[PDB]
């Protein structure tokens, strides 16, 4: 059934398991036309698949060729992340494919499911977590290699980095959950926190700054302090 | 005109033939019904004073033999059982006839009610979906089930309505995830019409006696059924003009005899909405869609 917060421990158990986010699936500018009528115009996107134990995010690049020609493209959006997801776990042995895949959004439910009819044993699961993978591409690294793809495209990174060597999946989950959601509520000020220190460098093959323990708590102190400031900004409280 | 005599009417019952029904007191001198139409499938079923749990009935056709009903105090049923001596039968039945023993089946002669509601559907089909070989008539009641429920528990008493699922590998081309299940022209036309039903007429058959089990019996599994064949139908782009247009007629008439105080439970709003407003054929079951629209405003 439906994932929340009294089965969020589920996921750092040892069933091999991936999230799937199709927010920035199908991207668009929105522009006015010569004659002052209203176009979109397509941008490369992304579904951001996520091994919540592990960190690794399968960031299969949606290059803006795959909508040429089609039409109702926010529903095509949904069976093509299905059809990307499915022919992922195929390409995979059955002992290293996963067990349950969880949709953020409930709409993913039916695609996944028809497309994954030849894996019965495959829990298509939805969730009530406010989960922010939407704000994958508030990731410099994962928005440059999506805006800079010619091509459809495979780009997996580990999210967790080498965090794993020293916190646990459950409290590497919450940091990286918590970066994400402060990205969303206020890209600018948690991008600012996240690099106001010049000595502290996301290192070339890093897509996070090599904080240390105690940066990391600071760090994780003024994004959940940016987060409640917004919340009373939007609120006035 | 056929006739089904009753050996005797030990308990209080209410009585239906087809859309008809009337009371029976406990030990009334009731021996049957006469005058019934020949050229159709009839359903007699029995609702008892004393349990209102368990509808049950008997679907027949009196060109298939010369069929009584017997109440049985063991099993504590009203029995259709058939006489293989035409002699013994010709002599009871005129024997009650004589003594106007028996009700006559009640049909207005400008009330083409039964034959809408029944036109496609055969004794033949009804024997296959209702297994019993050794009767010529198929007995149903409230309670039994589909093969399709049995997969989410008796074969033997089961309804065996075409399983339909609409996400099923039957149902979705490898390649066509997408189309064929936005779509159902596919599995209506090919895998069921093509493939299962052979005909049009075969599916609105099993269509028309799933509706009929639903409303004589209440029957949850017959009902479901006859909403997936509806929206099997309305899902799919590409139907045959005739079938629409038959289909129009089909439901209007199961919608006109529904009772107005069962709709609450014999009509799925979800169905009924998509069908009538959102689906492909929303706009081809102008009838349907009047009918529904003036009787069951609420529902929509
Ligand atoms: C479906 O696979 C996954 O969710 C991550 C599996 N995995 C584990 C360790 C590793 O080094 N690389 C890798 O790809
Ligand atoms: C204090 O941080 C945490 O408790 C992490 C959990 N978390 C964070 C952000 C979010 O949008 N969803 C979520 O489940
Ligand atoms: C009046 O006698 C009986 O009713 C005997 C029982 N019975 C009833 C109807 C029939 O067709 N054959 C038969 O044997």
């Amino acid at each position: 059934g439906a994932m929340n917060s009294s089965n969020y421990a589920e996921l750092f158990n040892n069933d091999i398991k991936l999230f799937v986010d199709d927010t920035n699936v199908y991207r668009v500018t929105v522009h006015k036309t010569f004659e002052g009528n209203v176009a979109t115009k397509a941008i490369n996107g992304c579904i951001f698949t996520l091994n919540p134990k592990t960190g690794h995010l399968f960031l299969k690049i949606i290059h803006t060729s795959v909508w040429a020609g089609q039409k109702r493209l926010s529903q095509l959006a949904k069976w093509k992340t299905a059809e990307e997801v499915s022919a992922l776990v195929r390409s995979l042995p059955k002992e290293e494919q996963p067990k349950q895949i969880i949709v953020t959004r409930k709409a993913m439910l039916d695609p996944l499911e028809v497309h994954m009819l030849d894996f019965p044993n495959i829990a298509i699961r939805p969730t009530e977590l406010r989960l922010p993978f939407s704000a994958a591409m508030s990731i410099d690294k994962l928005s440059d290699v999506v805006m800079k793809a010619t091509e459809p495209q495979m780009v997996l990174f580990n999210i967790y980095d080498d965090w794993l060597d020293r916190i646990s999946s459950y409290t590497a989950f919450s940091r990286l959950t918590l970066l994400l959601r402060a990205l969303k509520t206020n890209e600018e000020s948690a991008k600012m926190i996240l690099l106001s220190d010049p000595t502290i460098t996301i290192k070339s093959y890093h897509l996070w700054p090599s904080f240390t323990d105690e940066q990391w708590i600071t760090i994780e102190s003024q994004m959940r302090d940016l987060i409640l400031t917004e919340y009373g900004r939007k609120y006035n409280v | 005109m056929n006739t089904v005599p009753f050996t005797s009417a030990p308990i209080e019952v209410t009585i239906g033939i087809d859309q008809y029904s009337f009371n029976v007191k406990e030990n009334q001198p009731f021996h049957g019904i006469k005058d019934i139409p020949i050229g159709h499938v009839h359903v007699i079923h029995f609702q008892h004073a004393d349990n209102s749990s368990m509808r049950y009935g008997y679907w027949f056709d009196c060109r298939m033999g010369n069929f009584y009903i017997q109440y049985d105090p063991k099993d504590g049923l009203y029995k259709m059982m058939e006489e293989r001596d035409g002699a013994k039968f010709e002599n009871i039945v005129h024997n009650f006839k004589e003594r106007q023993m028996m009700v006559s089946y009640p049909k207005i002669d400008e009330d083409d009610t039964w034959y809408n509601l029944t036109e496609f559907v055969q004794m033949d089909k009804i024997r296959k979906i209702v297994r019993k070989d050794e009767n010529q008539f198929s007995y149903v009641d409230s309670s039994m089930t589909t093969v399709q429920e049995n997969e989410l528990s008796d074969p033997a008493h089961s309804l065996n309505y075409t399983v339909i699922n609409f996400k099923s590998r039957e149902a979705i081309r490898p390649g066509h995830e997408m189309e064929d299940f936005l779509d159902k022209s596919y599995y209506l036309n090919t895998v069921m019409l093509q493939g299962i039903f052979k005909n049009s007429s075969n599916y609105f058959g099993e269509l028309q006696f799933a509706f009929l089990n639903a409303m004589f019996f209440g029957n949850y599994g017959s009902s479901l059924q006859w909403h997936a064949m509806i929206e099997l139908i309305c899902s799919s782009a590409t139907v045959p003009k005739h079938m629409l247009d038959k289909l129009d007629e089909i439901l209007y008439y199961q919608i006109k005899t529904l009772p107005e105080q069962y709709s609450d439970i014999l009509l799925n709003e979800r169905v009924w909405n998509i069908c009538l407003y959102s689906s492909f054929q929303k706009n081809s079951l102008h009838n349907t869609e009047k009918i529904m629209e003036n009787k069951y405003p609420e529902l929509l």
